[PDB]
């Protein structure tokens, strides 16, 4: 049929974004704090959790 | 630095001596912004200090720089026109 | 009545409820037969229903419908040259497509709009017959029978009211073409009124640049010549007698640079008026104030035409922006190679006033990159302040990876193969990886060429080379003169100007020679080496550890790094020995690449690729024979085989070859061919003069979607390579090659197809001049 | 070999070459290479035993109308412009009115060549080339030019008496609106497919009625070159619209007696009560003058390059730019003859004058024809 | 593709090739189903299986075409939480992909475009749909994607430190700051802002950053 690295092929999927890269907020002193959240940077940690990542099925 | 030519490095954004004399301690930011618009650098978390800092280095003959700040107060009324030379 | 139930027959694209809402009576509404006939027509107002027979069972409605919708196919027949989709676009304009609502009414309406599309083509002599062919369960095939007669073509243009310049004079300036004799072709003559509109503006310039500023084209009357091909134009103009640029009075917000702006408006008061220069001279202010920070310098001129002396008076009104527009910049299409790699290819810095051309200079470095497909940007003014412009450099990148081939034979010969593989912008780093080598039963070879182009940011291309030629000639090895060669070179770059860049490194080689051949020039360099190795034998071994300083410099004002169409690049490269070397010589060569647009649209472009060189000793010990110059085969001159342009070595009266085998490897060995024979492959000279001249040529059979990556290019390739020390006093009874006229020649075309492994080029070329004999393969397969 | 090169689709050929009453030439001659395949409204005028004919690059030859022996010759080849000795390039036809030969030229010029020698007894530049033949009448050289300008030039010395914009869209809807005179009115059609009457004396519109279509949004062909020039039987305007659509109107008010908004006609004459015509399909029919009742037809010419229908030698005669001539039945449409005297053909009109049938050919020029 | 067949016969043949993984021939069914029968009762679920087939065939814009189709076919549906995830997830897959990862080269400083197009729709999922099995995973992606664009923009911020336009350093750093409140790439842009001030001899403004550094030494 096919061949790739002595397998057939390799398809797309991720758990790396599920690994959710570490974020360390500012402890910045008063009068030395920027408006440090702008844009669509708005992540409500919401949970209908279900399967997640590659285990998350998609229909 | 035993080289003579360098590909010339600049950094503009500077209120010239006209732009210094155009404005005065007491002006609003707007009073400067009608002529001189925004700065490309202000205070991020303090007062309204409008920074306009020139830099340039031509030819291993040193670097030049003209560091201009415009400290408007919390109300934006100008309180300091500090233009600093190189170094 | 009042309907208790509607019977919903035959809908098949619309729903029952979607029918029911298109029915003015819904199930339960009071019902008139007026409303029933309204239910007839408003379901015809679906556009989907062939017939609508609304009736009722007393009051219980029933709607008998066979239906128009989803078209299963639209068959294009007669759509030879005009694209299906072009013809489909008028159909796609007509609200009907495959899977849409048919209407058997709008058949000629689509067709007329297609002849109205034919009207726009450059013809009307073409027709279309759409044929409805009903298909299963509602469906319909739309067979479009195209009755395409003919186009139109430019036949004549009468310009009345013109008395200054001749009409056909102007037609020669006009892209409306009409001259191809049967023995004189300059192209073709075919028609568009859009050329006409531009050639009206070619005319509109054509009086204006003189001084005619009350020049005005009154009207233009093109023929309905009764042939459906004939174009006879009756242009009405007013010649509009000339005016003089009698003065400039530039004004407005001149932004304190008006003296410089006055240098852009240094005119002659009373010169014969050129509005196009005036059009240009407005923009001269705009780039200037652009370079002065003001990205938006509104400059409006007004040549106040004074007819009382036949002059104009150029009012200009200027209004600049503010300086510090360059706030920051953005980049897009940086999705494989590093953003900061593309950010360092710019020249306008953020946190600054604008120098307008540094963007374009920065975009030219990206245009001179060659990992790109196009280089563009977005120079939006971010709203909010007159120091607020970000520049969003959206660009497009190109594919990489390449191959070069070489083989004698597989699975029946020995382990013999030539390799080579290329990976540049190596994993999105900008690094170039090009590595080759070969292992055969003649020799073994290893080589590397990998650069860190920005190991240091100041142009510092950390490019190192190593090679290991275990060159053996494994057929009679000791008699076939084994010489293993290996050595190093690391080379570096720096932008000495911002379009000029230097190259420099140290070259080392470790040649290890053994039983040199009885060639005359072979011992002759060894004679200049101070050696006196024996002509009549193959007996002598030799090592050299030559330490040279190689160098270079790159000029770069040519368009693309991968597919240019305009400009030139100068790349001088050479080497000179240092003390510590086993020989004191030099070796310099010259590399040329210029692109001159034959077509101003650059469809044809002169491709001037010539090669030059000279290397000699530094006194005493000569330049080695392996540093000679050549051509032939895949080279400047192709249609040949390799090493056909140069000196051709004579052998010596010689027996002991170490036994070159039994009438094999004749070098005037003892096995036949003795006593001073001469080879015909070019062993090459210490001077190079070769030149290849090529032409970008568009094909009409590959679409320029994917013909634009293909450069078909014809050539008449020729050149001369001679050795200044190949003396006629030493080479008289065998041919001499110290003349700087040794013109071999072969002419033909190359075949550049751009594959996913990059451009792969073959060639066919025909030699008709061979200076002192050339091995010629007319079919040439380079990449 | 050539079996697989390219493709087009086009017209139908000529059927029925007939020789029932076998035709001939009255004489044969030439005036150079004349009106040509280049579309131009030049054509000779036969008068006074003088073949007033010109080739459209040069010589205006008076030939004798017996043998085509030259009576005089001058050349209207332009000695002036951006260049000396440029060709003639004439747009309007030969108008011999009094002692001048008036010809509208593609140099946007109208001349008056003195009929005794051809000396241009006056010359006048006009507003564009003469798209129609200049109707030289009442001292008014009345032209429908390529811009549609009703111009009146003094036919005595050259003096524009008015220049009034005629009816044609922006691009030249090439086709005649030749200002033919009726009842002291300038009776003009229009290349938009309208029809009008204007004042003959000053160029003041008596009326103008739209008849039918034109190019643009009811788009008609590039072959559409239709004489909107009327043949007004005294009070009844018999004209075509620019798409060939025939009609009958009032002369002084433009009130429609009848209208063929079905007309597709190249060339049209009113022959008694029988409008004889050359269709755009080149089918020769006979419509009425109190309607469009087909009195007879002939499809024995189909998609030809026909000239105007004329009656000569006892037959309706039509020729073509295919070079055929044909002697149509005056009744139902049968060729009683066919005369192949050219094959380059005729853009000029069959002049049944001097008892001849005068045609300058396109390139193999002037013949005269009889039977 | 698939000829005129019963829609359920096409759908059952799809449901083989969806369970087969044969998206090549499932989309051959599922499209030619909705090419002839987009009025199917499962023509919502066809698009739900199409995006399922497309993205698993890695047909991300054709997924996005079917997504926008399912946006336009079913703007009211339970699986728009799937779609608003899939709007992010296709843009998550649209952003960056290469063979270099087996050898150790990364792209989080290459494509910001579909990164933010993922961040828009993933956050539109976790705002608009807290109910889904997608709203927790995408939240983790969004936590990852904030630092991903930070690693992009810090790589930009590292560049202008090398350029010598020290306004252009600190403008990226407040761009690092005001967009990313918490990323380490911002926390390491926090030295670059003060040092660029020390280049412009704005040491006084640089020491205000040093207290932030002293605060975010924690």
């Amino acid at each position: 049929c096919s061949s790739d690295s002595r397998y057939k092929r390799q398809v797309s999927g991720d758990e790396a974004y599920l690994e959710a890269a570490p974020l360390a907020e500012l402890h910045a002193p008063a009068g030395m704090i920027l408006p440090v959240t702008s844009g669509d940077y708005a992540i409500p940690v919401t949970n209908g959790s279900g399967a997640v990542g590659k285990a998350l099925d998609i229909r | 630095e035993r080289v003579v030519y360098r590909p010339d490095i600049n950094q503009g954004n500077y209120l010239t001596a006209n732009d210094v004399s155009k404005i005065r301690v007491g002006m609003t930011q707007q009073q400067v912004a009608y002529a001189l618009g925004t700065p490309l650098m202000s205070d991020p978390f303090g007062t309204n200090t409008w920074f306009y800092v020139f830099r340039q280095q031509p030819g291993h003959e040193g670097v030049t720089q003209q560091t201009l700040t415009l400290t408007f107060n919390s109300s934006g009324v100008l309180t300091n026109i500090d233009n600093k030379p190189a170094l | 009545f009042v309907v208790k139930d509607i019977h919903f027959e035959g809908l098949q694209r619309v729903a029952v409820g979607a029918a029911l809402l298109s029915m003015p009576v819904r199930t339960g509404d009071t019902v008139n037969d007026e409303d029933i006939s309204n239910t007839i027509r408003a379901l015809f107002a679906t556009g989907n229903f062939e017939d609508v027979r609304v009736l009722r069972d007393g009051d219980t409605l029933l709607v008998q419908v066979k239906e128009r919708p989803t078209i299963a196919s639209i068959t294009f027949s007669g759509n030879k040259s005009v694209k299906d989709d072009m013809l489909k676009q008028n159909l796609e304009a007509s609200g009907v497509r495959v899977g849409e609502s048919l209407d058997r009414t709008t058949i000629a309406d689509i067709e007329k709009g297609l002849e109205d599309f034919y009207y726009s083509v450059g013809k009307y002599s073409a027709s279309v017959k759409a044929v409805v062919t009903p298909l299963p369960r509602n469906r319909v095939d739309l067979k479009l029978v195209f009755q395409e007669g003919v186009s139109a073509e430019i036949q004549q243009i009468n310009i009345v009211g013109n008395h200054a310049f001749t009409t056909d004079e102007l037609i020669s300036h006009f892209q409306l073409r009409d001259e191809v004799p049967w023995w004189n072709v300059v192209g073709d003559r075919k028609y568009q009124k859009q050329k006409l509109a531009g050639d009206l503006e070619t005319l509109r310039s054509y009086y204006l640049d003189r001084g005619y500023a009350r020049f005005n084209i009154d009207s233009t009357q093109v023929s309905l010549t009764p042939d459906k091909k004939g174009i006879y134009v009756t242009v009405n103009i007013t010649e509009g007698d000339q005016y003089k640029l009698s003065g400039v009075e530039v004004s407005g917000n001149l932004a304190g640079h008006s003296a410089e702006i006055e240098q852009l408006t240094k005119i002659e008061p009373g010169e014969l008026y050129n509005g196009t220069k005036v059009t240009k001279m407005e923009d001269d202010i705009k780039k200037l104030l652009g370079r002065y920070g003001y990205a938006y310098p509104r400059v409006q001129s007004m040549p106040e035409i004074n007819d009382a002396d036949k002059t104009v008076k150029l009012r200009v009104n200027v209004d600049a922006g503010n300086r510090f527009y360059v706030r920051k910049i953005r980049f897009e299409g940086n999705d494989t190679s590093k953003d900061a790699v593309l950010r360092r290819e710019m020249r306008q810095m953020e946190g600054a006033w604008l120098g307008s051309d540094l963007v374009d200079q920065g975009k030219e470095r990206l245009n001179r990159l060659g990992f790109f497909e196009t280089v563009d940007t977005d120079t939006q003014r971010v709203p909010g302040s007159p120091d607020q412009v970000d520049v969003v450099y959206k660009v497009k990148e190109r594919n990489t990876g390449s191959f070069n081939f070489g083989i004698g034979y597989g699975t029946e010969s020995g382990v013999s193969f030539q390799a080579g593989v290329q990976q540049d912008n190596w994993l999105g780093t900008g690094y170039a990886v090009g590595i080759n080598g070969t292992k055969n039963d003649y020799q073994t070879y290893a080589e590397l060429s990998v650069t860190n182009p920005y190991f240091t940011v100041d142009g510092v291309s950390l490019g190192g080379r190593l090679f290991y030629n275990d060159f053996q000639a494994d057929d009679a090895d000791l008699s076939d003169y084994t010489n293993k060669s290996y050595g190093t070179d690391v080379t570096l770059g720096f932008p000495i100007n911002e379009y000029n860049s230097l190259r420099a490194g140290l070259g080392y080689v470790h040649n290890s020679l053994s039983n040199m051949q009885p060639q005359v020039a072979m011992w002759r360099y060894l004679y200049s080496m101070g050696e006196h190795p024996s002509t009549s034998d193959q007996d002598n071994s030799f090592k050299t550890d030559d330490f040279t300083f190689n160098y270079g410099w790159t000029y770069n004002k040519l368009d693309r790094g991968y597919f240019p169409t305009d400009g030139s690049r100068v790349n001088l490269t050479g080497k000179v020995t240092i003390p510590g070397s086993d020989n004191e010589y030099y070796k310099v060569t010259l590399d040329t690449a210029t692109y001159v647009p034959i077509d101003d649209d650059h469809k044809w472009v002169v491709l001037g690729r010539t090669r030059w060189g000279y290397g000699d000793g530094l006194g005493g010990k000569e330049m080695p024979f392996y540093e000679n110059f050549y051509a032939g085969g895949s080279s400047t001159v192709r249609g040949f085989q390799s090493n056909t342009i140069g000196p051709k070595a004579v052998y010596f009266p010689h027996q002991a070859s170490n036994y070159d085998p039994d009438y094999d490897y004749e070098c005037a060995t003892q096995d036949g061919a003795k006593d001073l024979c001469k080879s015909d492959d070019a062993v090459g000279g210490n001077a190079m003069a070769v030149a290849s001249l090529e032409f970008i040529t568009p094909t009409p059979f590959i679409s320029d979607k994917y013909a634009n990556s293909v450069r078909t290019s014809f050539f008449w390739d020729m050149g001369t390579v001679w050795d200044t020390n190949w003396d006629s006093s030493q080479y008289s009874g065998y041919p001499d090659y110290s003349d700087p006229s040794n013109i071999r020649m072969s002419a033909g075309i190359a075949l550049q197809w751009m594959s996913p492994l990059g451009p792969l080029v073959f060639s066919y070329a025909q030699p008709f001049k061979k200076y002192d004999g050339d091995k010629a393969e007319q079919f040439q397969f380079n990449i | 070999l050539f079996n697989s090169e390219e493709d087009v689709v086009k017209m139908s050929p000529l059927p029925t070459v007939e020789n029932q009453f076998t035709p001939t030439t009255a004489w044969s001659t030439s005036v150079g290479s004349g009106i040509g395949n280049f579309y131009s409204n030049l054509h000779p005028a036969l008068a006074d035993n003088v073949v007033y004919a010109a080739d459209r690059a040069g010589l205006v030859k008076a030939l004798n109308a017996d043998d085509g022996k030259e009576i005089w010759s001058v050349s209207l080849a332009e000695k002036d412009g951006w260049f000396s000795k440029e060709p003639a390039l004439l747009s309007g036809g030969v108008t011999v009115s009094g002692g001048h030969v008036y010809i509208g030229s593609e140099k946007a010029q109208v001349y008056a060549l003195n009929t005794s020698d051809g000396t241009v007894a006056w010359q006048t530049k006009v507003a564009g080339e003469a798209l129609s033949r200049p109707v030289v009448s009442d001292g008014l050289v009345l032209i429908h030019t390529s811009n549609g300008q009703l111009q009146a030039l003094n036919e005595a010395d050259g003096a524009v008496k008015w220049t009034v914009n005629l009816d044609m869209p922006s691009l030249s809807l090439r086709g005649e609106s030749a200002p033919t005179t009726a009842f002291g009115a300038a009776v003009v059609g229009g290349d938009n497919g309208r029809v009008s009457a204007v004042l003959m004396e000053q160029g003041q519109m008596i009326w103008q009625q739209r008849i039918s279509q034109a190019t643009g949004s009811t788009e008609i062909d590039r072959l559409s070159d239709v004489d909107t020039t009327p043949v007004v039987v005294n009070g009844v305007v018999f004209a075509l619209a620019y798409n060939g659509n025939l009609t009958a109107l009032d002369l002084r008010s433009g009130q429609i007696m009848w209208k063929r908004e079905l007309g597709s006609v190249n060339d049209f004459i009113v022959d008694g009560n029988r409008i004889y015509l050359v269709d755009q399909n080149d089918r020769v029919m006979a419509l009425t003058i109190d309607g469009g009742v087909t009195l007879w037809t002939q499809s024995d010419l189909l998609h030809r390059l026909l000239t105007s229908p004329v009656l000569y030698n006892g037959n309706l005669v039509v020729g073509d730019s295919e070079g055929y001539l044909h002697w149509i039945n005056v009744e139902d449409g049968r060729f009683v003859a066919q005369q192949k005297v050219d094959s380059s053909g005729f853009q000029t009109e069959p002049v049944a004058a001097d008892g001849k049938l005068l045609i300058q050919a396109k390139d193999g020029t002037v013949y005269s024809i009889t039977r | 593709e698939v000829p005129d067949n019963p829609p359920n016969e096409i759908y059952a043949t799809a449901q083989q090739k969806l369970q087969d993984g044969n998206w090549r021939q499932a989309i051959t069914q599922l499209e030619a189903l909705d090419n002839r029968y987009p009025f199917g009762p499962y023509s919502q679920q066809v698009q739900l299986d199409l995006i399922y087939a497309y993205y698993k065939n890695a047909d991300l814009p054709l997924a996005q075409a079917a997504i926008d189709r399912f946006i336009r076919l079913n703007p009211t549906h339970p699986n728009i939480d799937y779609v608003m995830y899939m709007r992010g997830l296709t843009n998550m897959a649209l952003d960056d992909s290469a063979l270099q990862g087996f050898f150790g080269v990364d792209r989080s400083d290459r494509d910001p475009q579909h990164a933010r197009a993922a961040f828009s729709d993933f956050s539109k999922l976790v705002r608009g749909y807290p109910n889904s099995q997608y709203t927790t995973d995408a939240t983790k992606r969004l936590v990852f994607l904030k630092d991903r664009l930070a690693k992009y923009e810090y790589s930009v911020a590292e560049y202008y430190t090398e350029r010598g336009a020290w306004v252009a350093v600190v403008n990226r750093v407040e761009g690092m700051l005001r967009d990313y409140p918490d990323t380490q790439a911002t926390r390491d842009a926090l030295p670059l802002m003060e040092n660029a001030y020390r280049q412009m001899q704005m040491n006084a403004q640089a020491e205000k950053v040093a207290k932030i550094i002293a605060a975010n030494s924690s």
